[PDB]
């Protein structure tokens, strides 16, 4: 139908929105995880000093 | 509008 | 041409299925790393009692 055609066009609008939002989120996971790695490397260096005291 | 992001951009944000 | 535009929409769908598969991988990976960080702290705790 011509109504099913019109509806199917609107999803394709949502799809773009979904791509855009998911794209900027995997992109934010990078910054977040890069920061956690700073913390982890800190803890590891800290554990390594507590092991010299053993 | 459903896909997940991190809790923050800083760590931890607790 | 329209057939050129429909091809892009097909590509857009491919990219979304990808951006969503990776977003899930980020989630599961995140939970594992958080469990890991707690382990490191738990080990720091045990080392400090000495």
């Amino acid at each position: 139908a011509m109504g099913s055609f019109n509806s199917s066009i609107n999803n394709i609008h949502e799809m773009e929105i979904q791509l855009k939002d998911a794209l900027e989120k995997n992109q934010q996971w990078l910054v977040y995880d890069q920061q956690r790695e700073v913390y982890v490397k800190g803890l590891l260096a800290k554990i390594f000093e507590l092991e010299k005291k053993t | 509008d459903l896909a997940v992001g991190p809790p923050s951009l800083n760590y931890p944000g607790y």
